[PDB]
């Protein structure tokens, strides 16, 4: 699938403004602004890193420089709940203490029922058996970019638009594939790629925007069939035998 | 039986074949010149040749300005798009009022498209993914391909996929024995349901069971779609439905209107023109009705002066009930109808006269016979006196308390004593103002 | 629960022929206003028409929100009733028309019928198959009753519900098919060998007998704003509670209207109208009134009743004064209910019913003094004196409010006019309009 | 110790079932104001009322804020008290009405009691054993898990569910670690390692918590206190989930959102259900807004609306204005900057200004609280200074006298020190006089 809108771009802008080469200093300025003059560099700002590690209680003093140099989604995906030492300025809130207890608490508990009113509202009003009402009219992919004669453009566009870490984050590995990687290749569970971060939809109806022809809309639009289905329920409940004659 | 709310006794303009307005037709009483002008612009819109043509409905309150807009909306039918609007709609807290006006301008230009679709559907028989050589190599995918065996009526196909379509396929949580629907246009798939070739009564997942799809697995079907240009602009501004990173990520951000650029509108217009020139698409211009146009300030009028000169402009209908009122956003500019003269020069003002007592009485008759109420002739004359004495809308909204006070006395007809009791219970604007003047502590 | 201002009003106090009794259902007096409230209650309950604006006009401390609360109580359950003030429309995330459209669509109800299946039985064997990462889940559920043994197949949400409220293969459970609710009724097997790790004290219920699977028809009520937010985006059910529903598009609203009409034409869903009550509507811009003038002309519009304590005052967003704070085009399409001030006897019945509401016993002469001070001052001041007089009453260690307790409460707490008079001869100690003040006493 | 314009007042100082005694609790004078605050404190202690508002008024430097702090001290540290400035309602993230409703819900407290069965202690031996009939095609078919526990004068091994071993692998549990075990859920968690394993390695990140006291198995009845707003913000935001939206919103700025009435209704009905079960106890508190005259009239209208609710706590307002126009409007004259419709819904308390002897006692008490020594002649000169210029100016000019006394190596404050402090530091009247008589833009 490709978007019909084509945003053409000259090659010269891409070679002389984005890609580093001998006649520009994109890479040198990137190193100067991200590495040498970074205020989280422990080689030049060890005091600030020690101050921040005393504050947050992080075990690694290189973590702030790692955080400030990586994008947001990559920070979200491999966020690991490492242990923090108790001799630190980081605290526990009242709300975090309510939230941490009620992770695996069952029903008929005070904290669990007081902390799960939205799921009680979900199962009270029968939200897993409601049909989808609205679907969008037009659906489109993002705008394609063509550069006439540059495979690096196509490689970068294919890398961004189809990022394997992001795509593996947004879905699951098949179970037989997980079995083949785990015990037939020796890869442990901790070094598996992160998977299943896509949110669950509300229903099975809300999982996609393609709506099948409704059988209920098929039967209810003809009133003769509506009366036939009205009488056929009590005819079947009577334990009967029925013949129907047609012409067409 | 039904529900009525100040309308739905109007079905159309009620004109003849030559455009002359009948006196009592389509639920209308009087307004012969206004209905003839509305018929003239009905033929102008149905000509589908003009852009940036605007009328202005001028008159007092309760004269039939909005009723004429619902009449032209019903006369054009549901095929031609009709966008009702109010002057307070354009003030958005997420985008400027110029962009809201342009979006409502583009939301009144419909489009009929005969679109072909490539469809792979059938019951899933096998599901075997082949793994990669180095799944932890950083780059690349976990799997190489996925073999899907699809079987429909009189056909059976074996499908070898990429990882990318399989991500959307396993996003729907399909399994063995479930019939799917692979739309090959966008890569989106739909879990149709379980098949009834296997068992039915052993499920807890409130499932639905559909038989095998008729025809072969690979299909090319024609679907007639009716979209607007604003939907195309929205779908290209916030892209969803592809099988890429941004197409996933766009469905989970919070929706928010953005200032759509003019370059995107040019590209959308270019691909729409190349759709029409291929014989595929058809352009259906419509009506943008803006009730209470005097609520707009001067900047929206200033942008309207340009937007009525654009080449894909719809037919705009404005309604106002001001005589000589200063335009909002200004202090000294005194203009008719609250509409500044630089746009009034571009308009075509249609005057709407008030009503007489007999017109009031037969309007009460039509609203009584629509609301399923039977009234006496003496109460009918009394309500005509109400309409000619206080207000037409006060006589319109006093039919239902009269009917309820008749029903609470075990009766179907409405008598003059019922109207007197409804006088004693409910007040009007004049009597409330009169009791407001001679008041102790700001009644 | 706690005791509020309108706690003592439960209903409207009406007969079959809509004639109000002088003292019934917590309401006293106001016969014409209560008869008009019975008329508006019957016209909401009929559901025949839609979109009628109602004024409740009168002075402060008269019973306007009292009449609205009586209408809400006589409306009963299952009917929506959105009661908002005027200031909630102005928001930084929503336009005024969007907030008014949400307040309109919260008051129109959809009653949807549904066919569910109740499965209750003593479970036998639970086989749960999960992958290595724990994401993919499938399995089989073997449940039984006295007369029927039947195995099943488990979905993902079924296994997630079974992992919560731990089942130990012998606890009688009950599953709702369409609601997805898992309820462990108790334990019937009474297992001997048990790992002593849980604090399980499950009740001895019996194994159920009869049919395993029972069909049931249920009805649940949802309103149009909820369906709009649910169909708006991917995680709209969180936006139900966070309120992060920012300017839902018009395409969603018209498609929801079309789908609701399609549900009505098939008999699956029915439409119930409700009441949108806008307290203090004079606290609204002319934009809001101009939007209401057209939004009342739609099919999916509720019966709107709005209250106003204001006189002929300036409409907001304009420079002219208007009757009841509303422009004349909105006053044209509305019907006015005028509420009158009280005499001594109605105030006496109000104070008696408030003292009965707070379970505070009042002396006859103490009630006479309270009526006299509710006549010369406002009614609400004498009503609010009751609780503090009761507090002084058991501060004297007697459970009867005397004349001395209410006199001490009158001495200790002041009226509006007494405070104005006490300020007006001591204007130097208070900060004036110009900010000048004399803090030193000499 | 630190003192900041307060902390010499410990409650009101009323005797039993009677008047407020003269010099007790750090309060002097204002006998009827202390009586009104005491009877209001008793009304809140009765826990029967809701939506009762009180406004106390008077000139500046009179003790309205001191009376509110005495009310907060008299209630105790368990009943909630929410101090607030009227300027804080104007928030630019969320509408001010929602901020006012948030501070309404912040003053309602809950007392939740619960009994928790717990297991804790060091891990001495942990092994899951295979079943007697191992299933084919799988490795380590576990039948149950044996885990040994060790605490202070306590050692117990125990049987476990086999699914707990998966959480054991998830938690990285080995021999020598200390494990928190709750009974009815499983759900292992690790605190650290015992102190006997502290010095096994030279370099180690792992903390060494000491071995817990008491038996391995104990049942402690815990009591948790939470406000209703904490429940609202816990239920509004998503819980522990595996979606990318939840961990994305954890990392982003926690923007305030418009909490809907539906979530509040669900929270209040489940809290009412748990109150009817006898578990949770509801405690209403005090929301205190000083400088109430700076509220805009839309906030006043919402206060008019929301004072009638079933769960509104006692609202205490303070203002110092007289006849002053309400902010947000131009043509009304109202007492204390409060509109008359809201004025009719509250009880007005006067706070009288002080005299020479009250200023003497206030200055002496603040000198003794500051651990400062003052002569009697210096006390009389400070009383004359406070009478002549301002009481608060005599309050501020105590510590400079002490600093200038300790600069002269004296432990006593003499009249020369306060004369030097008067020369060095000016009051408002002398600064205004030097502003009037200077043409150099002073
Ligand atoms: N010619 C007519 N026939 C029947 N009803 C009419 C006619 N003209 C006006 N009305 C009624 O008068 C009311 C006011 O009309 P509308 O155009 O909606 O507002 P306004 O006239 O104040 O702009 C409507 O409820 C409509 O039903
Ligand atoms: N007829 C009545 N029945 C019951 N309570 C009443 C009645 N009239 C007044 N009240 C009481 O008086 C108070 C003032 O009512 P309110 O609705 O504020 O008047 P307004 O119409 O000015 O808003 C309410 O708290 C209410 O409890
Ligand atoms: N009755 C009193 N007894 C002792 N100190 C008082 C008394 N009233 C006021 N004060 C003191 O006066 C100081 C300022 O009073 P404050 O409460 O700020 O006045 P206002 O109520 O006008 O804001 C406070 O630090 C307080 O300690």
């Amino acid at each position: 699938s490709r978007n019909p809108i084509k945003y053409s771009l000259p090659r010269l802008i891409y070679e002389d403004l984005i890609l580093p080469n001998y006649n520009n200093d994109v890479d040198i300025a990137n190193k100067l602004k991200n590495v040498k003059f970074n205020i989280f560099n422990p080689s030049t700002n060890y005091e600030l890193c020690l101050f921040l590690s005393k504050l947050t209680g992080e075990p690694s003093l290189n973590e702030f420089f790692r955080v400030s140099t990586t994008p947001l989604l990559k920070r979200v995906i491999e966020r690991t709940n490492g242990p923090k030492n108790t001799d630190s300025l980081s605290f526990k809130t009242i709300t975090q203490e309510l939230l941490e207890v009620t992770r695996n608490a069952p029903s008929e508990g005070v904290m669990a029922s007081l902390l799960n009113v939205e799921k009680h509202a979900y199962e009270r009003e029968y939200l897993n058996c409601i049909q989808r009402g609205y679907h969008p009219n037009v659906s489109a992919p993002p705008v394609t970019i063509e550069v006439l004669g540059s495979s690096h453009v196509t490689n970068s566009i294919n890398n961004e638009l189809f990022d394997p870490l992001i795509s593996q984050a947004l879905s699951d590995i098949p179970a037989i594939t997980q079995y083949n990687m785990h015990v037939k290749k020796g890869i442990p569970v901790e070094d598996f790629p992160k998977t299943g971060l896509f949110p669950e939809p509300l229903n099975k109806n809300f999982s996609s925007n393609i709506s099948m022809p409704s059988m209920d809309r098929f039967i209810t639009e003809s009133a003769k069939l509506r009366k036939l289905d009205e009488l056929l329920v009590k005819l079947k409940s009577e334990g009967h035998r029925v013949l129907i004659y047609f012409q067409m | 039986v039904t529900r009525t709310a100040a309308h739905t006794h109007i079905k159309g303009l009620g004109l003849d074949e030559s455009g002359v307005a009948k006196r009592v037709e389509g639920g209308f009483v009087g307004q012969i010149e206004a209905r003839e002008a509305c018929g003239v612009i009905v033929d102008l819109i149905k000509a589908k040749k003009m852009s940036g043509r605007a009328i202005l409905l001028a008159g007092g309150p309760s004269t039939g300005k909005t009723a004429l807009a619902l009449a032209i909306s019903q006369e054009l039918g549901p095929k031609v798009p009709f966008c009702p609007l109010v002057g307070s709609e354009l003030y958005s807290v997420e985008v400027k009022k110029t962009e809201t006006l342009m979006e409502n301008f583009r939301r009144a230009i419909g489009l009929r498209i005969k679109e072909t679709k490539e469809v792979y559907e059938g019951e899933v028989t096998e599901l075997t993914p082949e793994d990669a050589e180095n799944p932890l190599g950083g780059y690349g995918k976990t799997i190489s391909h996925v073999i899907v065996g699809l079987k429909s009526a009189k056909g059976t196909k074996t499908l070898r996929l990429d990882p990318t379509i399989y991500e959307s396929i396993q996003r729907e949580k399909v399994s063995i024995g479930d019939v799917i629907y692979i739309e090959a246009n966008t890569g989106a798939v739909k879990r149709v349901g379980r098949s009834d070739a296997y068992a039915t009564e052993f499920d807890l997942e409130t499932e639905e069971y559909v038989p095998l799809p008729k025809g072969e697995v690979h299909k090319k079907k024609e679907i007639v779609q009716d979209v607007t240009l604003h939907d195309l602009d929205v779908a290209n501004a916030r892209p969803q439905g592809g099988q890429d990173v941004i197409s996933m990520m766009g469905q989970l951000l919070k929706p928010k209107k953005t200032e759509i650029t003019e370059k995107l509108r040019q590209e959308v217009n270019k691909v729409v023109a190349k759709y029409i020139d291929q014989g595929v698409a058809e352009l259906i211009p419509g009506v943008l009705f803006i009730d209470e146009v005097n609520m707009l300030d001067i900047e929206i009028f200033t942008y309207l002066n340009k937007a009525l000169e654009s080449n894909i402009a719809p037919v705009v209908v404005l309604a106002s009930n001001r005589g000589m009122t200063t335009v909002r956003g200004t202090e000294d500019v005194i203009s008719p109808h609250g509409v500044p003269p630089d746009l009034i020069d571009r308009l075509l003002i249609v005057r709407t006269l008030p009503y007489d007592k007999d017109e009031i009485r037969t309007i009460i008759e039509r609203r009584a016979t629509v609301e399923r109420l039977q009234v006496e002739s003496s109460a009918l004359d009394l309500l005509a006196t109400m309409g000619t004495e206080t207000s037409l809308r006060y006589a319109l909204q006093l039919l239902a308390p009269c009917g309820i006070l008749a029903q609470t006395s075990n009766r179907k007809e409405i008598v003059v004593n019922d109207v007197n009791e409804a006088k004693l219970l409910f007040l009007d604007a004049k009597r409330s103002t009169k009791i407001l003047e001679t008041s102790a502590n700001y009644l | 629960s706690l005791i509020a201002a309108h706690s003592h009003i439960t209903g409207l106090g009406l007969d079959e022929n809509l004639q109000p009794r002088p003292t019934s259902e917590g309401m006293v007096g106001q016969l014409q206003a209560r008869r008009a409230a019975g008329v508006i209650l019957k016209m909401v309950q009929n559901g025949t028409i839609a979109g009628r604006a109602v004024l409740v006009a009168g002075p402060p401390s008269t019973g306007k929100t009292a009449l609205a609360m009586g209408v809400s109580q006589s409306l009963g359950k299952d009917v929506p009733f959105t009661a908002i003030a005027g200031s909630e429309i102005f928001s930084l995330e929503l336009s005024k028309t969007e907030a008014l459209t949400q307040a309109f669509r919260k008051s129109i109800g959809i009653k949807i019928k549904e066919e569910t299946e109740l499965i209750e039985g003593e479970v036998v064997e639970i086989q749960i198959d999960r992958s290595i990462t724990g994401g993919h889940k499938q399995g089989k559920l073997t449940i039984k009753t006295t007369d029927m043994e039947t195995i099943y197949e488990l979905g993902n949400k079924m296994i997630d519900g079974l992992t919560k409220e731990k089942v130990l293969a012998g606890d009688v459970i009950s599953i709702d098919k369409a609601s997805g609710k898992i309820t462990k009724l108790g334990r019937s097997f009474a297992r001997s060998r048990d790992y002593d790790a849980m604090g399980a004290d499950t009740r001895f219920v019996q194994c159920p007998e009869g049919e395993l699977q029972k069909r049931k028809t249920v009805v649940h009520t949802v309103s149009l704003h909820e369906i709009d937010v649910i169909n708006s985006r991917t995680q709209g059910f969180l936006a139900l509670f966070t309120g992060d529903t920012g300017e839902i598009r018009s395409e969603v609203r018209d498609q929801i209207n079309t789908k609701v009409a399609e549900w009505k034409e098939e008999g699956k869903a029915e439409i119930v109208p409700g009441v949108l009550f806008i307290d203090e509507v004079h606290m609204l811009d002319i934009e809001c009134f101009s939007f209401i003038n057209r939004a009342l002309e739609d099919e999916f519009a509720p019966i709107v009743m709005m209250a106003t304590n204001r006189g002929v005052s300036k409409t907001r967003g304009t420079n002219y004064k208007s009757p009841h704070g509303l422009p004349l085009d909105l006053l044209d399409r509305s019907i006015i209910i005028t509420t009158k001030s009280y005499n001594e006897q109605e105030i006496k019945t109000i104070l008696s019913i408030r003292a009965q509401e707070e379970e505070v016993e009042l002396s006859s002469d103490a009630l006479d003094l309270l009526t006299k001070t509710g006549v010369e001052t406002s009614l609400r001041y004498s009503s609010n004196l009751i609780s503090v007089a009761q507090q002084i009453a058991m501060k004297r260690k007697n459970n009867t409010v005397e004349v001395e307790d209410v006199k001490r409460a009158y001495l200790l707490f002041l009226d509006s006019a007494r405070s104005v008079k006490y300020v007006q001869e001591n204007e130097s100690q208070y900060i004036d309009d110009q900010g000048n003040v004399q803090i030193s006493i000499a």
